[PDB]
């Protein structure tokens, strides 16, 4: 799965964005994708998820509420809606797809996409 | 003579049984390690367990006489380090399904260890024997429980770092279940008196009342979880769990030591108790405050303890050595096809598929109905 980000830009506090997540590849096997989050000088943070078979979703507690992430199985994309911006949240997206199967590994989320940048400012 | 056997049958028995990471596994889970949302923990992983649990107990109870007691002893060893071994490296959320399988051989393989006793040791010390692997077993889960909360506590140490001293702990029990001597004599193998009214009568209660019990002790650190979530709010999971086993554990003694007929007596103490722990459950439930439903499982585990052992005392009166085990291997085996049941409804992904926080409405109602007919079926 090669996960490609786009969507990114500068927004005036207040305004939405939609975010998606290009998962091709190996899209057969793809049980979840969770967009992540690096703000500056900050690690990742989770931000929302989403699985595939399903529905099911679990946002982060703080931004629960104005962020919905819609799977989009049809063409493989991944979409993160988010309303009523602020300075705050300006940082870096991630998504990450959980490709399945038996594994051994350091953490869950096996591939990786390249990153989005979001700016909120005015 | 007697001596040999048995030391080595209750090193294997502390040793297994003290996992510090038994209570501070669903905060391990749905964690910053191998994090997992709360509905793909209580409606695709767990559910799992009861699956294989009751799939693998009539092929290893028959294996377990066939080839005599200690090679499936060998074998729930094996299965230990596994568990533990998916458990601290292994992610996914398919890869938890594995390890719910093998923790059902964990778990089913239990009827060879105090069943082993049988066939080695002479049989006037059996329930001298008996009593000495059956506390080291309540003794090490109390020791490891407090063990837990005393290094997450006071030492810090991650949640990561209990399966690594829970896999030494297993891991050291298969060094001395090489050891046990052989059994040269099984009990069936190799060596309708349920229509007795009391021997039905008070199975069913026993095998209604377990069935139930076992659902609740999977499906609780969810709801403590739920009412205050770990990454938030401190977590006592663990002297919470050594002082419930405690509870159980001196609940049982009391009852073999006060000396009542538990025959005109007997049925209104499991009605009576039976209600306290429907009671104890909707507070479980009702409550927003997490100490009290703390409080309501340490009720309920001490009360439904101190009928198991009234039941187990009333079914083994009049049955010889040789048929404890298929009559309390069925009783067990329904049990769980009565859990099988419930959870396929109420908790399964294809069933019901109810969260969490409707649940314990359910469990508290089972309980609740277990008292009614087993209260009005006296009638007059
Ligand atoms: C990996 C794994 N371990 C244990 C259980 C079942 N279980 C969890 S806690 C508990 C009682 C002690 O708190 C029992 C029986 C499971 N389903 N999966």
């Amino acid at each position: 799965v090669q996960l490609v980000e786009s969507g990114g830009g500068l927004v005036q506090p207040g305004d939405s964005l939609r975010l998606s997540c290009a998962a091709s590849g190996r899209t057969f096997s793809i049980n979840a994708m969770a967009w992540f989050r690096q703000a500056p000088g900050k690690e990742r943070e989770y931000v929302a998820q989403i699985s595939w078979t399903g529905g099911n979703t679990y946002y982060a507690e703080s931004v629960k509420g104005r962020f919905t992430i819609s799977r989009d199985n049809a063409k493989n994309t991944v979409y993160l809606q988010m309303i009523s911006l602020k300075p705050e949240d300006t940082a870096v997206y991630y998504c990450a797809a959980d490709s399945g199967g038996i594994r051994l590994g350091a953490s869950r989320w096996n591939y990786w996409g390249q990153g989005t940048q979001v700016t909120v400012s005015s | 003579s007697w001596i040999y056997p048995t030391v080595i049958l209750c090193l294997f028995g502390f040793f297994s049984m003290m996992r510090p990471s038994e209570p501070f596994l669903i905060p391990y889970l749905s964690g910053p390690d191998k994090q997992l949302t709360s509905a793909e923990i209580t409606n695709e992983i767990f559910p799992v367990w009861t699956y294989s649990y009751l799939v693998l107990l009539l092929p290893v109870f028959v294996l377990t006489d066939y080839v005599r007691y200690k090679p499936v002893i060998i074998l729930q060893g094996i299965s230990f380090i596994i568990t533990w071994l998916l458990l601290l490296f292994g992610q996914g959320v398919k890869t938890m399904q594995v390890v719910e399988f093998f923790y059902g051989m964990v778990t089913a393989a239990e009827v060879a260890y105090y069943a082993y006793i049988y066939s080695v040791v002479s049989p006037e010390h059996y329930q001298r024997v008996s009593g000495y692997c059956r506390s080291v077993t309540l003794a090490a889960y109390t020791a490891g429980s407090v063990l837990a909360q005393l290094l997450v506590s006071l030492a810090q140490m991650s949640y990561f770092y209990l399966n690594v001293i829970s896999l030494a702990s297993v891991s050291v029990a298969f060094l001395f279940s090489l050891f046990l001597p052989m059994p040269k004599k099984s009990m069936f193998f190799h060596a309708e008196c349920y229509s007795s009214k009391r021997l039905f009568y008070w199975s069913l209660w026993w095998a209604f009342a377990t069935a139930g019990f076992n659902q609740v002790l999977n499906y609780v650190q969810i709801l403590w979880d739920y009412k205050a979530p770990s990454q938030d709010s401190s977590i006592y999971n663990g002297a919470v769990e050594a002082i419930a086993t405690f509870g159980g554990a001196v609940a049982a003694f009391a009852v073999g030591y006060v000396k009542v007929n538990w025959d005109l007596l007997g049925e209104l103490a499991l009605v009576v108790f039976s209600v306290v722990n429907a009671g104890s459950l909707f507070l479980m439930h009702y409550t927003a405050n997490i100490w009290a439903c703390y409080a309501g499982y340490l009720i309920f585990k001490s009360s439904y303890m101190l009928l198991i052992t009234i039941a187990v005392f009333q079914i083994a009166v009049n049955l010889n050595v040789e048929r404890y085990a298929l009559v309390f291997g069925i009783n067990t085996f329904i049990a769980l096809v009565i859990q099988t049941i419930m959870t396929v409804i109420v908790v399964d992904q294809r069933g019901l598929n109810l969260p969490v926080s409707i649940q314990f409405l359910v469990y508290g109602s089972y309980f609740a109905v277990i008292a009614g007919i087993f209260l009005m079926r006296s009638m007059y």
